[PDB]
């Protein structure tokens, strides 16, 4: 049933990844020997504007290893593009630690197998609870500031349909539209590609969500759950 | 997964309903909820059609529902698959749009066509049966395309003015066949696709580089040929070395007409639901790749 | 005046109803949460003409 | 399920040692069918020396892909791959490979290994790209078409020779011109021209369309998009419609954007998780 796939990843970037349900993804790099590194989602929490300070004290407190460092820098070189260098892998669920641990990955498959989502970057357009429910990453770009951090956001909703969703992402995320075109005017040397980017990895029943909280070296985090989950990769599609 | 969906009529199942219904195997009909066990009142689209309001909101409430295909029935049962993604089916052409070889399929609410004539399906009581329609990729994009140029043209002009041109564009000919848009009534959500529209060709037509917008200048100067003929016919009433040539700027200009070009096409083409291998010489059934 | 009537009354802000298609996709909003401890039974929902 | 091809031409001892080495790779066919004539198979009938790269990419688009491993006396296993299922490809294409890449299929630009010529009929494979590198390279070529026309500059050449060459991963390719002998061919042409032609309706479209949309509800996204159109007014300008000539100008907006939907969507066929220093050799999950 399940696709596995393996990967080797530094031990510089795992310990706070190494809880068993997680999510990762591969980043290109433009030097030489680092050519790809693994980054899970919690990573991108340290950049993500949407995170809080507490949390994003947390994540500093935690990811300081040389490699992890690293990882930062070639991340915040990228000029104000994440998604031509961030590519999904899907979710994983077995680790060995070492000095170059081993870990998992299934890219198709509903083989516990619960994927974790940090609290501050969940988000739903809709309270209704529907019966069905897809799950989708989307990263959006801010630009009313003076140089463009980028949004993260992991969102639940029970619209199907491409299109429909890129209405109601417009109908919410009109601030994020204006001020791209306001950076379009305002800076015309430069030309920023989209306002953010959907992309689809999604089956679940609604009535298994759940909220908790984890621990690593003894600190504490908010996350919430999606518990008898199944995982389809999709493409990076941009949306204006 | 729910790999199977039951449903039960209510009302009692003549002889003549259930055969006809017998005859309608292996067709495809939407459901919206995708539970188990589903009443007789959502299959098809009777329940939600109202020719006082959008074509509009039809095809948008069409669009966002899910595929299923028929199977045969039985006392007051009667049984719905849903397909899966990438496995071989076999369906049967609801309209009477002519299907070819190796061509996408998308679906779309019903149109009306030359006799207005419409069959009933199983009128049992005030409740009728009514498919979607199921269209070869050209005709659909076409459609969806002209009740688009509809909104955007129509808009702030006098009934006088708009009579003809509603007539010019209703009227739809494909592959010999005639068809015409139902009720093309202006709705918001029209609205709010022209506002998505009109920001994606102001930006195309901003960030374009200067060789883009000289190109055709250029070429009609250089070359002469029908094309270009029409081209210019076209562009008529609106009608040297590049002092600066960059090859990188112009690499990361064009990705972003790339990124507008391909927003503004989503506004058009339809998602496809199907993808056929070669179809029986009658024009009635089909063999076909299902995609979500 | 609005706010001072929703502050009179024990009743939370006013919340928009979900779109047509989602109304057709969800089957009830269920605004009134359950409560936190019932000793007797189900509220019974008492209305006033 | 498999399909099979017989080649009615003789084979010798050569040329099946030659195709059985292609025990992994992709080949298309037309359309679906059990037993098929192998003057089908393959690339080879579409080529012509007039009709260009974007119209073969175009057609493949449309096109079937299979998967092949066997060979017969003298007949051809294909295998036909189902979304969801795994399954080994030959890296036909002229990059390197890495795990978690994201594949695209396009043209073979540049083909002397395929090469099983008979009956001056030769079999020609599709390539095998990464996705980043195939959206750049349709960029990049696209962009080449733009500068057919002002190619006798120096600047011009210069910057069309820096633009021949594409770097990836430790690789470095030349790609061919799509000018030949001093011309350009009808279907680059068409492709460059309906893009300038989309690009400029727009640009005068714009304002008439901004403006009968904003006597709507108006909005910051139209306020600071009609600013940005003065500002090209105004940068630009330096030195009443017709209905039936309106409606046509729509039209044309949307029928020239309608047949650049064949190159832009560079759809994904292959998602690959396995290598080794038989990178000749893969293991994917079928896509698109």
């Amino acid at each position: 049933q399940a696709l596995t796939a393996r990967f080797f990843v530094p031990e510089g970037l795992v310990e706070f990844e190494a809880q068993p349900g997680a999510l990762l993804i591969r980043m290109e790099t433009g030097c030489d020997s680092p050519r790809h590194l693994y980054i899970s989602l919690y990573l991108l929490g340290i950049r993500a504007s949407n995170v809080s300070a507490s949390t994003r004290c947390l994540l500093e407190s935690v990811y300081t290893a040389s490699a992890a460092r690293a990882a930062l820098q070639w991340l915040d070189l990228g000029p104000h593009l994440l998604h031509r260098r961030l590519e999904t892998l899907g979710c994983v669920k077995t680790v060995s630690l070492g000095i170059t641990s081993l870990l998992t990955c299934v890219m198709r498959g509903y083989l516990v197998f619960a994927l974790m989502i940090p609290k501050d970057m969940y988000l739903t357009w809709e309270e209704t609870r529907g019966r069905l429910q897809y799950v989708y990453l989307i990263i959006v770009y801010d630009y009313d500031g003076p140089e463009t951090r980028p949004g993260i956001y992991v969102l639940t909703s029970s619209i199907a349909h491409w299109q429909t969703l890129v209405d109601v992402a417009r109908g919410k995320f009109a601030r994020e539209r204006c001020s791209f075109v306001n950076r379009r005017i305002t800076r015309p040397r430069q030309i920023p590609l989209c306002t953010g980017v959907i992309q689809k990895l999604g089956w679940c029943l609604a009535d298994d969500i759940h909220t908790s909280f984890l621990v690593h070296k003894e600190l504490k985090l908010s996350v919430v759950r999606l518990d008898n989950f199944s995982v389809e990769l999709g493409d990076f599609r941009e949306f204006v | 997964m729910e790999a199977n969906i039951f449903c039960t009529f209510d009302h009692k199942l003549s002889i003549a309903d259930v055969g006809k219904l017998t005859k309608l195997v292996a067709a495809v009909v939407p459901i919206p909820q995708r539970l188990h066990l589903i009443k007789h009142y959502q299959l098809g689209l009777h329940q939600f059609v109202d020719h006082t309001r959008g074509y509009v909101r039809l095809r948008g409430l069409l669009r966002n529902m899910t595929l299923t295909l028929m199977r045969r029935v039985e006392g007051n049962q009667i049984l719905l698959h849903v397909p899966t993604h990438g496995l071989l089916y076999t369906v049967l052409n609801t309209g009477p749009v002519t299907w070819e070889k190796g061509d996408a399929l998308c679906v779309l609410p019903p149109l009306f066509h030359g006799p207005l004539a419409r069959e009933n399906l199983l009128t049992l009581g005030q409740w009728e049966l009514v498919l979607p329609w199921i269209v070869p990729m050209p005709l659909a994009l076409e459609i969806n395309q002209r009740l688009l140029i509809m909104g955007l043209f129509s808009l702030d002009r006098s009934y006088e003015e708009v009579k003809a041109a509603v007539q010019q564009l209703q009227t739809i000919t494909f592959r010999d066949a005639t068809f015409t848009i139902p009720d093309p009534v202006i709705d918001q959500h029209l609205l709010i696709d022209m506002k998505t529209a009109c920001l994606s060709m102001s930006m195309v037509a901003n960030l374009a580089s200067e060789l883009t917008m000289t190109y055709v200048r250029k070429l009609a100067l250089e070359d002469s040929s029908m094309l270009l003929v029409k081209c210019q016919e076209l562009l008529m009433r609106l009608d040297a070395r590049p002092q600066h040539v960059s090859p990188d700027d112009e690499i990361a200009r064009l990705s972003a007409l790339f990124v507008m070009l391909r927003q503004l096409d989503d506004l058009i083409r339809e998602q496809v639901v199907f993808t056929v291998c070669d179809v029986s010489p009658d024009n009635k059934s089909a063999t076909c790749i299902f995609k979500g | 005046v609005d706010r001072w009537i929703r502050h009179a009354a024990g009743v939370e802000r006013p919340q928009l109803l979900d779109t047509e298609t989602i109304s057709m996709l969800t089957f009830g909003s269920m605004s009134e949460r359950n409560a936190a401890a019932t000793v007797h039974g189900q509220k019974a929902a008492c209305e006033l003409i």
